[PDB]
RNA sequence: GGCCAGAACCAGCCCUACUGCAUUAUCCUGUCGGGGAUCAAAAUCCGGCGGGCAACGAAGUGCAAGAAUCUUGGGUCUUGGUGAAAUGAGCGGAGUAUUUGAGCUGCGCACGGCGCGCCGCACGCACUGGUUUCUUCUCCGUGAUGCUCCAUGUUGGCGA
RNA sequence: UAAGCCCAAUUAGUGAUUGCCCAUUAUUCCUUUGGUAAGGGCGGAAACAAAUGGAGAAAGUGUAGCCCUUCCGAUGUA
RNA sequence: AUCGAAUCGCCACCUACAAGACUGGAGCUUGCUCCCUCGAAGGCGCCAAGUAUAUUCAUGAUCACAAGACA
């Protein structure tokens, strides 16, 4: 019924459904397990941005298919997550040519969204455990069948 | 044989249920050269 | 495992002609694997018995008997095979099966084991459950014991085949290639 | 020792679509096969099973053979063969391999991080007792060396020499 | 960028997950008797009689047409594309209807059992019968005034 | 406790009738080539300069084949 | 010192032995009963030296040999 050139239009599978948690299969934070927060329109890649206290994930895009999305889910309607739009990610044209930089206003976005997304995690009735497994880091150990599991 | 066809066989995966969990998943051969040529974010990064 | 050989009942006749106006019905019982060998079986006897082919009759049905609830039986089976030294053999074997169809698939494949008679050389004249007071063999009669009870010796236990392995450790279960 | 196969006889069948279910001999066919039964199990109705399938038990209940669904429900509620099963090693083992094979990735952070409490916590006593009574190569390690180590730090060279290294640093 | 790579969708194919009709009697039960074997039973086994659905994850028995749309399966580096005529149950509009099947039943005729018309009819044929109790989506729509070929995405890497 | 011989199965008394591996074979897709080949188009429709949509369009055995669509065959000594 | 490399689980609890017609231990009734540590795990390691009051991680911008690797 929804148009496919909607912004609206999904095709994303149900278990990377907004608040649960995945699994980082890869890029700079393999092994990490991040928070979803929400999937960019026009079927673009899911927002990812599992509390950058507990494992050092920032608020960062990455495709639905670079991530385990296990059954361990967090509410989070009380996380806003509207101010998070395409437009947060998009860069300026760089022209013919330490602690890292990072813009004023994706600061403030950052922490506004973790802290909102940690006072959701301690509003769960497993929280502290919950926030240990955020914590904790997935690595494929001699021995492991992955193929064989449930998530 | 026929060479564009390789096989794999993977740890703790014996069954053909278990393999057929790993359609469809990227395989990577890993080795090295003599010399250095270009890699993917030569530029961007290059400790790479 | 199911028996391989499945009970078939086989009811036929000559077609209807002016000689043979209402031609005898006949009924047919074999174990035959599907019911097309079943309707081959038939025919054979037909022809070797009735003097009638299949090119002249009918089958008027060709429907498996069911087998009937699964009990520790002493089944009688009447078996007959040819071989070229020595003809026409005929047979009167006992086993122990829960069903017609086990019974007569065990006396198969004994047949075959024993005395080397494939599937087409085989006639099986009768099968039925018989008593126990009735059977004469000791190998049979042995398990009517109302105490009967022995241990499990020199048994190869095969692991269930997703924790199978190559390697394993000496004496623990760790798996050190699988 | 070994148990019998006898009509009665408690099995646990080893591999196929029944694996890791318990039932009753019942009856015997021939040195092959026998007729397994359990009433209290819902997949494990009167069926024929190899005996190279089965793991036999240390549980026998007293029926005769091709006895009645009936008279089974009766000799097993009566013998207590399954409470008395539900409470051995063998029978947790089977239940938490299930509990291991449906586990979720939270499951299993959870019992790593309780094995692993529980891993600091033998470390935390065992070297309470290995200050006491030195079992450990480094303990013993020490204990051997400390009479040596003393006497020979007794004399007054060995005094002159730590006080004066030791004031420099 | 006429290079490398990853995800998206579109069409076509290629693999699958989801199953209904018929059949079952040498069968299933209860009971009496026999027969059996026991310390005593029970069972295997044979008859008479009374009931029947071993029952849809009963049977490994015959045939299966179950719209990957509802309910977002997998693959396509084994195809071509990013809308340069998207013929779609799939796209666009319009309306809560349409008639497929299943149940339940009217008349006639066929069909089966009994010897002239009587009984039955599993539900066959015609009335495109009736009841809508359950189950469905339904209808309409774009010629080329394009003879032919080529030319229209997204995200990074590499290239200043 | 065959990796031998005879028989019988396809994950097994559970609930149905395709275990797996190899062809210059089969099906299907792309390309070439040749047909006893099958069809369509070929009276330039209109409009359109550069600075800043294009190009072609042959009445044809055979060419860089007039163009397009379609179907079938394709090895081979003398 | 060329030299950039492929490898990706550590241990001082496995790293001793032997038997699968039967080695946890008894009884006699010899296949059953009873006792036990109940006969189906080598220990750790997988991100707070431990299950809590925590804590720097980004702009390496969405995959790319882990851009590091003495556990
Ligand atoms: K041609
Ligand atoms: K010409
Ligand atoms: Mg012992
Ligand atoms: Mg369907
Ligand atoms: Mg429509
Ligand atoms: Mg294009
Ligand atoms: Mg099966
Ligand atoms: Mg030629
Ligand atoms: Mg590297
Ligand atoms: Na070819
Ligand atoms: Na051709
Ligand atoms: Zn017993």
């Amino acid at each position: 019924k929804v148009s496919r050139k909607s912004p609206e239009y999904t095709t994303l599978r149900k278990s990377c459904a907004p608040g649960a948690i995945a699994i980082i299969l890869a890029g700079r934070f393999r092994g990490r397990r991040a928070v979803i927060l929400k999937q960019l329109p026009h079927n673009g890649p899911l927002v990812v941005s599992g509390p950058m206290k507990y494992n050092g994930v920032p608020i960062r895009r990455i495709d639905s298919r670079y991530v385990i999305a296990t059954s361990t889910t967090v509410d989070i309607s009380s996380v806003d997550t509207a101010p998070i739009t395409a437009e947060v990610f998009q860069r300026p044209k760089a022209e013919k040519p330490k602690k890292t930089l990072v813009s004023d206003a994706r600061a403030q976005l950052q922490k506004k969204i973790d802290a909102a997304l940690i006072a959701a995690i301690k509003k769960d009735a497993q929280g502290k455990e919950k926030a240990g497994y955020l914590r904790s880091v997935f690595t494929v150990k001699p021995g492991d069948a992955p193929h064989r599991w449930n998530w | 044989q026929t060479k564009q066809t390789a096989l794999v066989r993977v740890e703790n995966v014996n069954t053909r249920e278990d393999a057929t969990w790993y359609v469809g998943k990227r395989v990577c051969y890993v080795y090295h050269g003599k010399k250095v040529k270009r890699c993917v974010r030569w530029s961007k990064a290059p400790a790479r | 495992v199911k028996p391989h050989l499945r009970h078939y009942q086989v009811v036929g006749r000559e077609s209807p002609s002016e000689k043979n106006p209402e031609p005898t019905v006949y009924k047919f019982e074999v174990f035959a694997p599907n019911f097309v060998v079943a309707k081959s079986r038939f025919w054979r006897m037909m022809r070797v018995k009735n003097k009638v082919k299949a090119t002249h009759g009918d089958v008027l049905s060709c429907k498996v008997v069911k087998d009937a609830k699964l009990v520790a039986r002493n089944y009688l089976v009447d078996i007959a095979y040819y071989s070229q030294r020595c003809g026409y053999t005929r047979m009167v074997k006992e086993f122990r099966d829960v069903s017609k169809t086990g019974a007569v698939s065990q006396a198969y494949h004994d047949l075959a084991s024993r005395h080397r008679a494939r599937y087409h050389n085989i006639e099986v004249l009768n099968v039925k459950s018989i008593p126990d007071h009735e059977v004469k063999h000791l190998s049979i009669a042995q398990y009517h014991a109302p105490n009967l009870s022995f241990p499990l010796l020199q048994r190869r236990t095969k692991a269930t085949r997703k924790d199978r392995a190559i390697f394993v450790k000496k004496n623990t279960k760790r798996a050190v290639v699988a | 020792k070994s148990h019998y196969i006898c009509a009665g006889r408690l099995v646990r069948i080893l591999r196929g679509p029944r694996q890791d279910r318990v039932g009753v001999i019942v009856d015997i066919v021939d040195a092959n096969r026998v007729l397994v039964e359990n009433p209290e199990d819902a997949k494990m109705w009167r069926h024929v099973q190899n005996l190279k399938n089965v793991e036999p038990l240390k549980y026998c209940v007293s029926v005769s053979r091709n006895c009645s669904a009936k008279a089974l429900k009766d000799a097993l509620a009566s013998s207590k063969a399954l409470e008395k099963y539900a409470k051995t090693r063998t029978a947790a083992r089977v239940e938490a391999k299930k509990a291991c094979a449906v586990s979720t990735d939270f499951e299993r952070y959870q019992l790593r991080v309780a094995r692993r409490s529980r891993a600091h916590w033998a470390r935390k006593v065992f070297d309470e007792k290995d200050a006491k009574t030195p079992v450990s190569w480094h303990k013993v390690a020490l204990k051997k060396m400390l009479k040596k180590a003393a006497k020979m730090d007794s004399t007054e060279g060995a005094k002159r020499r730590m006080q004066k290294a030791i004031a420099a640093r």
